[PDB]
Protein backbone atom coordinates (compact mmCIF):
# COMPACT_ATOMS: atom_id res chain seq x y z
CA UNK A 1 0.00 0.00 0.00
CA UNK A 2 2.76 2.59 0.64
CA UNK A 3 4.40 1.57 -2.53
CA UNK A 4 1.24 1.99 -4.81
CA UNK A 5 0.88 5.46 -2.29
CA UNK A 6 4.21 6.70 -3.86
CA UNK A 7 3.06 5.59 -7.43
CA UNK A 8 0.11 7.52 -7.44
CA UNK A 9 2.00 11.13 -6.04
CA UNK A 10 4.38 9.94 -8.61
CA UNK A 11 2.08 10.17 -11.59
CA UNK A 12 0.12 13.25 -10.88
CA UNK A 13 3.43 14.83 -10.65
CA UNK A 14 4.73 13.17 -13.70
CA UNK A 15 1.38 14.65 -15.75
CA UNK A 16 1.07 17.62 -14.03
CA UNK A 17 4.86 17.99 -15.68
CA UNK A 18 3.92 16.46 -18.70
CA UNK A 19 0.89 19.26 -19.30
CA UNK A 20 2.92 22.14 -18.84
CA UNK A 21 6.16 20.80 -21.06
CA UNK A 22 3.97 20.16 -23.85
CA UNK A 23 2.06 23.58 -23.33
CA UNK A 24 5.96 25.13 -23.43
CA UNK A 25 6.92 22.85 -26.50
CA UNK A 26 3.56 23.58 -28.24
CA UNK A 27 3.64 27.20 -28.27
CA UNK A 28 7.18 27.85 -28.71
CA UNK A 29 6.73 25.58 -32.19
CA UNK A 30 3.82 28.17 -33.31
CA UNK A 31 5.67 31.55 -32.20
CA UNK A 32 8.29 30.34 -34.58
CA UNK A 33 6.56 28.72 -37.60
CA UNK A 34 4.80 32.51 -37.14
CA UNK A 35 7.42 33.79 -37.45
CA UNK A 36 8.63 32.22 -40.20
CA UNK A 37 5.36 32.53 -41.74
CA UNK A 38 4.93 35.88 -41.33
CA UNK A 39 8.62 36.73 -42.52
CA UNK A 40 7.81 35.21 -45.82
CA UNK A 41 4.57 36.87 -46.57
CA UNK A 42 6.59 40.15 -46.37
CA UNK A 43 9.27 39.21 -47.88
CA UNK A 44 7.67 38.55 -51.19
CA UNK A 45 5.55 41.34 -50.65
CA UNK A 46 9.19 43.44 -50.61
CA UNK A 47 10.68 41.19 -53.56
CA UNK A 48 7.44 41.59 -55.77
CA UNK A 49 8.34 45.81 -55.33
CA UNK A 50 12.14 45.26 -55.69
CA UNK A 51 11.25 43.72 -59.34
CA UNK A 52 9.38 47.35 -60.07
CA UNK A 53 12.31 49.36 -58.97
CA UNK A 54 14.37 46.79 -61.29
CA UNK A 55 11.63 46.81 -63.89
CA UNK A 56 11.74 50.99 -64.02
CA UNK A 57 15.25 50.67 -64.59
CA UNK A 58 14.63 48.79 -67.42
CA UNK A 59 11.79 51.83 -69.14
CA UNK A 60 14.35 54.54 -67.66
CA UNK A 61 16.99 52.74 -69.80
CA UNK A 62 14.75 52.46 -73.19
CA UNK A 63 14.72 56.48 -72.91
CA UNK A 64 18.01 57.26 -73.01
CA UNK A 65 19.15 54.44 -75.01
CA UNK A 66 16.48 55.12 -77.73
CA UNK A 67 17.88 58.47 -79.09
CA UNK B 1 -6.95 -1.62 29.26
CA UNK B 2 -8.20 1.24 29.21
CA UNK B 3 -7.15 4.48 27.14
CA UNK B 4 -8.98 5.25 23.81
CA UNK B 5 -7.55 7.94 21.67
CA UNK B 6 -9.75 9.24 19.88
CA UNK B 7 -9.50 11.28 16.19
CA UNK B 8 -11.56 13.33 14.42
CA UNK B 9 -11.37 14.43 10.91
CA UNK B 10 -12.86 16.87 8.08
CA UNK B 11 -16.17 18.97 8.48
CA UNK B 12 -18.19 16.00 9.61
CA UNK B 13 -15.60 14.59 11.94
CA UNK B 14 -14.83 17.34 13.92
CA UNK B 15 -18.70 18.52 14.08
CA UNK B 16 -19.54 15.42 15.43
CA UNK B 17 -16.59 14.91 17.65
CA UNK B 18 -17.01 18.12 19.05
CA UNK B 19 -20.56 17.15 20.01
CA UNK B 20 -19.61 13.91 21.64
CA UNK B 21 -16.88 15.24 23.96
CA UNK B 22 -19.54 17.84 24.86
CA UNK B 23 -22.37 15.61 26.28
CA UNK B 24 -20.14 13.01 27.59
CA UNK B 25 -17.84 15.96 29.27
CA UNK B 26 -21.43 16.91 31.05
CA UNK B 27 -21.88 13.17 31.76
CA UNK B 28 -18.50 12.92 33.70
CA UNK B 29 -18.93 16.38 35.43
CA UNK B 30 -16.05 18.35 33.27
CA UNK B 31 -16.72 21.88 32.76
CA UNK B 32 -15.66 24.49 29.44
CA UNK B 33 -12.27 24.85 30.48
CA UNK B 34 -11.70 21.57 32.31
CA UNK B 35 -12.16 21.34 35.75
CA UNK B 36 -14.76 18.55 37.85
CA UNK B 37 -17.61 20.23 39.32
CA UNK B 38 -19.83 16.59 39.94
CA UNK B 39 -21.38 15.06 42.56
CA UNK B 40 -20.85 11.48 41.98
CA UNK B 41 -17.91 9.24 42.46
CA UNK B 42 -18.87 6.82 39.71
CA UNK B 43 -18.39 9.96 37.21
CA UNK B 44 -14.57 9.53 37.55
CA UNK B 45 -14.19 6.10 38.10
CA UNK B 46 -12.98 5.57 34.45
CA UNK B 47 -12.61 8.86 33.19
CA UNK B 48 -9.13 8.00 32.74
CA UNK B 49 -10.65 6.13 29.40
CA UNK B 50 -11.04 9.46 27.29
CA UNK B 51 -9.42 11.68 29.48
CA UNK B 52 -5.62 12.52 30.80
CA UNK B 53 -5.37 14.07 34.17
CA UNK B 54 -3.42 17.49 33.76
CA UNK B 55 -1.47 19.71 35.90
CA UNK B 56 -4.35 20.84 38.67
CA UNK B 57 -6.45 18.41 38.36
CA UNK B 58 -7.98 19.31 34.98
CA UNK B 59 -9.20 16.53 32.82
CA UNK B 60 -8.16 17.16 28.75
CA UNK B 61 -9.56 14.59 26.06
CA UNK B 62 -7.43 12.48 24.82
CA UNK B 63 -8.07 13.77 21.30
CA UNK B 64 -6.52 14.59 17.99
CA UNK B 65 -8.26 17.30 15.54
CA UNK B 66 -7.36 16.85 12.22
CA UNK B 67 -8.65 18.70 8.56
CA UNK B 68 -7.06 20.04 5.86
CA UNK B 69 -8.23 23.52 6.31
CA UNK B 70 -8.62 25.44 9.00
CA UNK B 71 -12.22 26.38 8.83
CA UNK B 72 -13.86 23.69 10.66
CA UNK B 73 -11.20 23.89 13.20
CA UNK B 74 -11.15 27.38 14.03
CA UNK B 75 -14.99 27.08 14.31
CA UNK B 76 -14.17 23.99 17.12
CA UNK B 77 -12.00 26.52 18.94
CA UNK B 78 -14.63 29.20 18.74
CA UNK B 79 -17.82 26.76 19.96
CA UNK B 80 -19.24 26.27 23.32
CA UNK B 81 -16.75 23.29 24.97
CA UNK B 82 -13.74 24.33 22.66
CA UNK B 83 -11.47 25.67 25.13
CA UNK B 84 -10.95 22.20 26.97
CA UNK B 85 -8.35 20.21 23.96
CA UNK B 86 -5.37 20.06 23.98
CA UNK B 87 -4.05 22.59 21.85
CA UNK B 88 -1.02 20.68 20.32
CA UNK B 89 -3.49 18.24 18.79
CA UNK B 90 -5.04 20.89 16.28
CA UNK B 91 -3.41 19.80 13.79
CA UNK B 92 -4.51 21.73 10.32
CA UNK B 93 -3.34 21.94 6.80
CA UNK B 94 -4.11 25.01 4.63
CA UNK B 95 -5.92 24.31 1.43
CA UNK B 96 -8.06 21.62 2.06
CA UNK B 97 -9.59 18.80 0.19
CA UNK B 98 -12.56 20.02 -2.35
CA UNK B 99 -14.82 16.55 -1.68
CA UNK B 100 -12.09 14.40 -3.16
CA UNK B 101 -11.12 11.24 -1.99
CA UNK B 102 -7.91 11.18 -4.26
CA UNK B 103 -6.69 14.39 -2.49
CA UNK B 104 -7.11 13.54 1.09
CA UNK B 105 -5.33 9.93 0.50
CA UNK B 106 -3.01 10.74 -1.89
CA UNK B 107 -1.81 13.70 -2.34
CA UNK B 108 -2.73 16.71 -0.08
CA UNK B 109 -3.41 14.52 2.54
CA UNK B 110 -0.07 12.47 2.36
CA UNK B 111 1.50 15.62 3.20
CA UNK B 112 -0.31 15.98 6.95
CA UNK B 113 -0.34 12.31 7.93
CA UNK B 114 2.95 12.18 9.80
CA UNK B 115 2.06 15.29 11.70
CA UNK B 116 -0.78 13.97 12.81
CA UNK B 117 0.51 10.60 13.92
CA UNK B 118 3.27 12.46 16.28
CA UNK B 119 0.31 13.60 18.29
CA UNK B 120 -1.30 10.19 17.64
CA UNK B 121 2.16 8.84 19.16
CA UNK B 122 2.34 11.19 21.83
CA UNK B 123 -0.82 10.41 23.27
CA UNK B 124 -0.55 6.97 22.78
CA UNK B 125 3.02 6.80 24.87
CA UNK B 126 1.91 8.60 28.01
CA UNK B 127 -1.18 5.99 28.15
CA UNK B 128 -1.07 3.04 30.63
CA UNK B 129 -2.84 0.04 28.47
CA UNK B 130 -4.30 1.65 25.24
CA UNK B 131 -7.29 -0.85 24.13
CA UNK B 132 -7.50 1.33 20.56
CA UNK B 133 -8.31 4.09 18.42
CA UNK B 134 -12.17 5.73 17.76
CA UNK B 135 -12.46 7.72 13.96
CA UNK B 136 -14.92 10.38 14.00
CA UNK B 137 -15.65 11.18 9.87
CA UNK B 138 -17.65 11.14 6.95
CA UNK B 139 -17.16 8.67 3.83
CA UNK B 140 -18.67 11.51 1.64
CA UNK B 141 -15.95 14.33 1.25
CA UNK B 142 -12.48 13.88 1.11
CA UNK B 143 -10.33 15.02 4.22
CA UNK B 144 -12.45 13.01 6.75
CA UNK B 145 -13.15 10.13 3.88
CA UNK B 146 -9.50 9.69 2.20
CA UNK B 147 -7.14 11.05 5.02
CA UNK B 148 -8.66 9.05 7.56
CA UNK B 149 -8.80 6.06 5.93
CA UNK B 150 -5.18 7.15 5.31
CA UNK B 151 -4.38 7.72 8.54
CA UNK B 152 -6.80 4.24 9.45
CA UNK B 153 -3.56 2.38 7.19
CA UNK B 154 -0.83 4.10 9.05
CA UNK B 155 -1.90 3.52 12.66
CA UNK B 156 -2.61 -0.25 12.00
CA UNK B 157 0.71 -0.45 10.44
CA UNK B 158 2.36 1.28 13.64
CA UNK B 159 -0.28 -0.22 16.11
CA UNK B 160 -1.27 -3.91 14.54
CA UNK B 161 -2.63 -5.20 18.02
CA UNK B 162 -4.78 -2.63 19.12
CA UNK B 163 -8.11 -1.82 18.08
CA UNK B 164 -9.28 0.03 15.28
CA UNK B 165 -13.40 1.44 15.76
CA UNK B 166 -15.28 3.74 13.17
CA UNK B 167 -18.07 6.33 14.02
CA UNK B 168 -18.46 6.49 9.86
CA UNK B 169 -21.10 8.60 8.55
CA UNK B 170 -22.31 6.98 5.44
CA UNK B 171 -23.58 9.91 2.67
CA UNK B 172 -27.40 10.43 1.33
CA UNK B 173 -28.88 12.51 -1.77
CA UNK B 174 -30.99 13.49 0.67
CA UNK B 175 -28.49 15.07 2.53
CA UNK B 176 -25.90 15.48 0.20
CA UNK B 177 -22.56 18.54 -0.72
CA UNK B 178 -22.17 17.30 -4.57
CA UNK B 179 -22.24 14.29 -7.13
CA UNK B 180 -19.26 12.55 -6.23
CA UNK B 181 -19.98 11.70 -2.98
CA UNK B 182 -20.88 8.00 -3.95
CA UNK B 183 -16.75 7.84 -5.14
CA UNK B 184 -15.64 8.50 -2.01
CA UNK B 185 -17.77 6.44 0.23
CA UNK B 186 -17.42 3.12 -2.47
CA UNK B 187 -13.58 4.14 -1.94
CA UNK B 188 -13.93 4.45 1.69
CA UNK B 189 -15.78 1.31 2.38
CA UNK B 190 -13.24 -0.49 0.67
CA UNK B 191 -10.17 0.48 3.29
CA UNK B 192 -12.71 -0.13 6.35
CA UNK B 193 -13.64 -3.42 5.33
CA UNK B 194 -9.89 -4.46 5.59
CA UNK B 195 -8.69 -1.94 8.48
CA UNK B 196 -11.14 -1.70 10.58
CA UNK B 197 -12.31 -4.41 13.75
CA UNK B 198 -16.03 -2.23 14.14
CA UNK B 199 -17.78 0.17 12.42
CA UNK B 200 -20.54 2.03 13.55
CA UNK B 201 -22.86 3.00 9.99
CA UNK B 202 -24.30 6.50 10.53
CA UNK B 203 -26.62 6.72 7.87
CA UNK B 204 -27.26 10.31 7.07
CA UNK B 205 -30.60 8.85 5.15
CA UNK B 206 -32.27 7.73 8.83
CA UNK B 207 -30.86 10.79 10.34
CA UNK B 208 -32.92 13.33 8.18
CA UNK B 209 -35.45 10.49 8.53
CA UNK B 210 -35.77 10.67 11.72
CA UNK B 211 -35.56 13.96 11.80
CA UNK B 212 -38.63 14.21 9.21
CA UNK B 213 -41.22 11.26 9.83
CA UNK B 214 -40.62 10.81 13.81
CA UNK B 215 -39.52 14.80 15.00
CA UNK B 216 -41.58 16.95 12.53
CA UNK B 217 -38.58 18.74 11.74
CA UNK B 218 -40.03 19.77 8.12
CA UNK B 219 -36.46 21.46 7.63
CA UNK B 220 -33.66 19.28 9.03
CA UNK B 221 -30.27 21.26 9.66
CA UNK B 222 -26.91 19.21 10.58
CA UNK B 223 -27.47 20.53 14.23
CA UNK B 224 -30.79 18.43 13.98
CA UNK B 225 -29.04 15.16 12.73
CA UNK B 226 -26.00 16.30 14.88
CA UNK B 227 -28.12 15.85 17.96
CA UNK B 228 -28.91 12.23 17.16
CA UNK B 229 -25.48 11.39 16.57
CA UNK B 230 -23.94 12.41 19.77
CA UNK B 231 -26.92 10.63 21.96
CA UNK B 232 -25.96 7.50 19.82
CA UNK B 233 -22.36 7.80 20.46
CA UNK B 234 -23.42 8.17 24.12
CA UNK B 235 -25.07 5.39 24.33
CA UNK B 236 -22.28 2.35 22.56
CA UNK B 237 -20.15 4.22 24.83
CA UNK B 238 -21.69 4.12 28.19
CA UNK B 239 -20.43 0.55 29.10
CA UNK B 240 -16.58 1.86 28.57
CA UNK B 241 -17.11 5.20 30.35
CA UNK B 242 -18.72 3.36 33.31
CA UNK B 243 -18.69 0.41 35.68
CA UNK B 244 -19.09 -2.69 37.37
CA UNK B 245 -19.06 -6.24 36.06
CA UNK B 246 -19.34 -5.67 32.49
CA UNK B 247 -15.95 -5.78 31.97
CA UNK B 248 -16.78 -4.38 28.74
CA UNK B 249 -13.74 -3.04 26.18
CA UNK B 250 -13.49 -2.20 22.67
CA UNK B 251 -11.85 -6.01 22.42
CA UNK B 252 -14.08 -8.33 23.71
CA UNK B 253 -16.79 -6.03 21.87
CA UNK B 254 -15.13 -7.07 18.61
CA UNK B 255 -14.97 -10.71 19.59
CA UNK B 256 -18.49 -10.82 20.30
CA UNK B 257 -20.05 -9.16 17.91
CA UNK B 258 -17.93 -10.08 14.52
CA UNK B 259 -18.36 -13.53 13.74
CA UNK B 260 -16.33 -12.92 10.54
CA UNK B 261 -13.80 -10.63 9.89
CA UNK B 262 -15.25 -8.57 7.59
CA UNK B 263 -18.59 -8.22 8.98
CA UNK B 264 -18.05 -6.06 11.31
CA UNK B 265 -20.36 -3.05 10.17
CA UNK B 266 -23.05 -2.34 13.10
CA UNK B 267 -26.32 -0.88 12.87
CA UNK B 268 -27.23 1.09 16.18
CA UNK B 269 -30.26 2.20 17.39
CA UNK B 270 -31.56 4.67 20.10
CA UNK B 271 -34.99 4.83 22.42
CA UNK B 272 -36.45 7.57 23.01
CA UNK B 273 -35.67 9.99 19.51
CA UNK B 274 -35.69 13.94 21.08
CA UNK B 275 -35.13 17.14 20.06
CA UNK B 276 -39.18 14.77 26.91
CA UNK B 277 -41.97 15.46 30.20
CA UNK B 278 -43.41 10.98 30.13
CA UNK B 279 -40.51 8.74 31.05
CA UNK B 280 -40.62 5.58 29.07
CA UNK B 281 -41.68 2.01 30.37
CA UNK B 282 -39.18 -0.82 29.68
CA UNK B 283 -41.39 -2.76 27.49
CA UNK B 284 -41.48 0.69 24.90
CA UNK B 285 -38.13 1.23 25.09
CA UNK B 286 -37.35 -2.57 24.12
CA UNK B 287 -39.80 -1.90 21.09
CA UNK B 288 -38.59 1.35 20.10
CA UNK B 289 -35.25 0.73 20.21
CA UNK B 290 -35.96 -2.20 17.66
CA UNK B 291 -38.21 -0.10 15.61
CA UNK B 292 -36.43 0.24 12.08
CA UNK B 293 -37.50 3.69 12.61
CA UNK B 294 -35.38 4.00 15.15
CA UNK B 295 -32.41 2.90 13.25
CA UNK B 296 -28.95 5.31 12.38
CA UNK B 297 -28.88 3.12 9.24
CA UNK B 298 -31.59 3.07 6.73
CA UNK B 299 -32.37 -1.09 6.74
CA UNK B 300 -34.68 -2.90 7.08
CA UNK B 301 -33.81 -5.12 9.77
CA UNK B 302 -36.83 -7.75 8.65
CA UNK B 303 -34.86 -7.87 5.06
CA UNK B 304 -32.15 -9.46 6.98
CA UNK B 305 -30.98 -11.30 10.26
CA UNK B 306 -29.47 -10.37 12.86
CA UNK B 307 -25.92 -12.27 13.67
CA UNK B 308 -25.55 -10.19 16.99
CA UNK B 309 -26.72 -7.65 19.04
CA UNK B 310 -25.82 -5.31 22.24
CA UNK B 311 -27.87 -3.59 24.01
CA UNK B 312 -27.54 -1.08 26.47
CA UNK B 313 -30.19 0.05 28.87
CA UNK B 314 -29.72 3.54 31.04
CA UNK B 315 -31.53 4.75 34.22
CA UNK B 316 -33.09 3.08 37.37
CA UNK B 317 -35.23 0.16 36.53
CA UNK B 318 -35.67 -3.11 37.18
CA UNK B 319 -33.51 -6.14 35.89
CA UNK B 320 -35.97 -8.82 36.12
CA UNK B 321 -38.38 -6.86 33.81
CA UNK B 322 -35.17 -5.83 31.36
CA UNK B 323 -34.51 -9.54 30.76
CA UNK B 324 -38.25 -10.26 30.53
CA UNK B 325 -38.88 -8.06 27.72
CA UNK B 326 -35.33 -8.42 25.91
CA UNK B 327 -36.04 -12.24 26.25
CA UNK B 328 -39.75 -11.28 24.82
CA UNK B 329 -38.49 -10.04 21.22
CA UNK B 330 -36.10 -12.66 20.85
CA UNK B 331 -38.46 -15.55 21.48
CA UNK B 332 -41.74 -13.16 19.62
CA UNK B 333 -39.38 -12.47 16.54
CA UNK B 334 -37.09 -15.57 16.49
CA UNK B 335 -36.67 -16.03 12.84
CA UNK B 336 -34.85 -12.84 12.78
CA UNK B 337 -31.73 -13.91 14.92
CA UNK B 338 -29.82 -16.44 13.14
CA UNK B 339 -30.13 -19.92 15.07
CA UNK B 340 -26.68 -20.89 14.56
CA UNK B 341 -25.45 -18.80 17.13
CA UNK B 342 -26.75 -19.03 20.36
CA UNK B 343 -27.52 -16.34 22.83
CA UNK B 344 -26.54 -13.72 20.01
CA UNK B 345 -28.55 -11.30 22.69
CA UNK B 346 -26.39 -9.95 25.54
CA UNK B 347 -28.32 -7.13 27.39
CA UNK B 348 -26.51 -4.49 29.85
CA UNK B 349 -27.58 -2.01 32.48
CA UNK B 350 -26.33 0.90 33.56
CA UNK B 351 -27.67 3.43 36.22
CA UNK B 352 -26.43 6.76 35.14
CA UNK B 353 -29.26 7.84 32.73
CA UNK B 354 -27.95 10.47 30.31
CA UNK B 355 -28.96 14.36 30.02
CA UNK B 356 -32.66 15.18 30.03
CA UNK B 357 -33.82 11.73 29.97
CA UNK B 358 -34.64 9.75 32.95
CA UNK B 359 -34.36 6.47 31.08
CA UNK B 360 -33.17 4.98 27.54
CA UNK B 361 -31.68 2.34 26.15
CA UNK B 362 -28.93 2.10 23.15
CA UNK B 363 -29.15 -0.57 20.33
CA UNK B 364 -26.26 -2.32 18.65
CA UNK B 365 -26.76 -4.49 15.99
CA UNK B 366 -24.95 -6.66 13.02
CA UNK B 367 -27.24 -7.23 10.85
CA UNK B 368 -27.38 -8.89 7.77
CA UNK B 369 -29.71 -6.15 6.77
CA UNK B 370 -26.96 -3.32 6.75
CA UNK B 371 -25.97 -5.18 3.16
CA UNK B 372 -28.89 -2.96 1.72
CA UNK B 373 -27.01 0.50 2.69
CA UNK B 374 -23.91 -1.08 0.74
CA UNK B 375 -26.53 -1.52 -2.01
CA UNK B 376 -27.40 1.76 -2.18
CA UNK B 377 -23.85 3.27 -2.45
CA UNK B 378 -23.18 0.68 -4.62
CA UNK B 379 -25.99 1.86 -7.24
CA UNK B 380 -25.26 5.38 -7.17
CA UNK B 381 -21.75 4.93 -7.58
CA UNK B 382 -22.13 2.77 -11.04
CA UNK B 383 -25.29 5.07 -12.60
CA UNK B 384 -21.99 7.56 -12.67
CA UNK B 385 -19.09 4.72 -13.21
CA UNK B 386 -20.49 3.40 -16.34
CA UNK B 387 -19.89 6.63 -18.42
CA UNK B 388 -17.01 7.61 -15.88
CA UNK B 389 -18.69 10.39 -15.04
CA UNK B 390 -16.43 13.35 -12.66
CA UNK B 391 -13.43 10.67 -13.02
CA UNK B 392 -11.10 13.58 -14.39
CA UNK B 393 -11.07 14.87 -10.61
CA UNK B 394 -9.61 12.13 -9.55
CA UNK B 395 -7.55 10.62 -12.45
CA UNK B 396 -6.01 14.87 -11.88
CA UNK B 397 -4.21 13.36 -8.87
CA UNK B 398 -3.03 10.27 -10.19
CA UNK B 399 -5.91 7.62 -9.43
CA UNK B 400 -6.58 4.74 -12.14
CA UNK B 401 -9.81 4.00 -13.11
CA UNK B 402 -8.61 0.54 -12.25
CA UNK B 403 -8.86 1.50 -8.72
CA UNK B 404 -12.50 2.34 -8.66
CA UNK B 405 -12.84 -0.95 -10.47
CA UNK B 406 -11.03 -3.04 -7.54
CA UNK B 407 -13.40 -0.99 -4.72
CA UNK B 408 -16.49 -1.66 -6.54
CA UNK B 409 -15.97 -5.26 -6.66
CA UNK B 410 -15.15 -5.10 -2.83
CA UNK B 411 -18.16 -4.15 -1.85
CA UNK B 412 -19.84 -6.04 -3.78
CA UNK B 413 -18.29 -9.08 -2.19
CA UNK B 414 -19.14 -7.49 0.98
CA UNK B 415 -22.57 -8.08 0.02
CA UNK B 416 -22.45 -11.14 -1.37
CA UNK B 417 -20.88 -12.29 1.90
CA UNK B 418 -23.64 -10.42 4.07
CA UNK B 419 -26.56 -12.13 1.76
CA UNK B 420 -24.67 -15.50 2.19
CA UNK B 421 -25.77 -15.58 6.17
CA UNK B 422 -29.36 -14.22 5.76
CA UNK B 423 -30.00 -17.52 3.80
CA UNK B 424 -27.86 -20.34 6.36
N1 LIG C 1 -24.49 14.00 9.98
C1 LIG C 1 -23.62 14.93 9.51
N2 LIG C 1 -23.17 14.87 8.24
C2 LIG C 1 -22.31 15.82 7.76
C3 LIG C 1 -21.85 16.90 8.62
N3 LIG C 1 -21.02 17.67 7.91
C4 LIG C 1 -20.94 17.12 6.67
N4 LIG C 1 -21.71 16.03 6.58
C5 LIG C 1 -21.83 15.12 5.44
O1 LIG C 1 -20.51 14.66 5.17
C6 LIG C 1 -20.29 14.57 3.76
C7 LIG C 1 -19.27 15.60 3.32
O2 LIG C 1 -18.09 15.44 4.07
P1 LIG C 1 -17.30 16.61 4.86
O3 LIG C 1 -16.95 16.14 6.23
O4 LIG C 1 -17.93 17.99 4.76
O5 LIG C 1 -15.93 16.62 4.02
P2 LIG C 1 -14.40 16.67 4.51
O6 LIG C 1 -14.24 17.80 5.47
O7 LIG C 1 -13.68 16.95 3.18
O8 LIG C 1 -14.11 15.37 5.17
C8 LIG C 1 -21.65 14.78 3.16
O9 LIG C 1 -22.31 13.50 3.07
C9 LIG C 1 -22.35 15.68 4.16
O10 LIG C 1 -23.78 15.56 4.11
C10 LIG C 1 -22.39 16.92 9.99
O11 LIG C 1 -22.05 17.83 10.79
N5 LIG C 1 -23.24 15.92 10.33
C1 LIG D 1 -23.16 -10.70 21.83
O1 LIG D 1 -23.01 -9.35 22.05
C2 LIG D 1 -21.95 -8.93 22.86
C3 LIG D 1 -21.31 -9.67 23.86
C4 LIG D 1 -20.28 -9.08 24.59
C5 LIG D 1 -19.91 -7.77 24.36
C6 LIG D 1 -18.79 -7.06 25.11
N1 LIG D 1 -19.16 -5.92 25.95
C7 LIG D 1 -20.45 -5.22 25.90
C8 LIG D 1 -20.78 -3.95 25.41
C9 LIG D 1 -19.95 -2.98 24.87
C10 LIG D 1 -18.58 -3.22 24.66
C11 LIG D 1 -17.76 -2.25 24.14
C12 LIG D 1 -18.27 -1.01 23.84
C13 LIG D 1 -19.62 -0.76 24.06
C14 LIG D 1 -20.46 -1.72 24.58
O2 LIG D 1 -21.79 -1.35 24.77
N2 LIG D 1 -22.08 -3.80 25.59
C15 LIG D 1 -22.56 -4.93 26.19
C16 LIG D 1 -23.88 -5.27 26.60
C17 LIG D 1 -24.09 -6.52 27.18
C18 LIG D 1 -23.02 -7.40 27.36
F1 LIG D 1 -23.17 -8.64 27.93
C19 LIG D 1 -21.76 -6.99 26.92
N3 LIG D 1 -21.58 -5.77 26.36
C20 LIG D 1 -20.54 -7.06 23.38
C21 LIG D 1 -21.55 -7.63 22.64
CA1 LIG E 1 0.75 20.65 -1.12
MG1 LIG F 1 -18.55 19.96 3.31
Amino acid sequence: KREHEREVIQKAIEENNNFIKMAKEKLAQKMESNKENREAHLAAMLERLQEKDKHAEEVRKNKELKE
Amino acid sequence: MREIVHIQAGQCGNQIGAKFWEVISDEHGIDPTGSYHGDSDLQLERINVYYNEATGNKYVPRAILVDLEPGTMDSVRSGPFGQIFRPDNFVFGQSGAGNNWAKGHYTEGAELVDSVLDVVRKESESCDCLQGFQLTHSLGGGTGSGMGTLLISKIREEYPDRIMNTFSVVPSPKVSDTVVEPYNATLSVHQLVENTDETYCIDNEALYDICFRTLKLTTPTYGDLNHLVSATMSGVTTCLRFPGQLNADLRKLAVNMVPFPRLHFFMPGFAPLTSQYRALTVPELTQQMFDSKNMMAACDPRHGRYLTVAAVFRGRMSMKEVDEQMLNVQNKNSSYFVEWIPNNVKTAVCDIPPRGLKMSATFIGNSTAIQELFKRISEQFTAMFRRKAFLHWYTGEGMDEMEFTEAESNMNDLVSEYQQYQDA
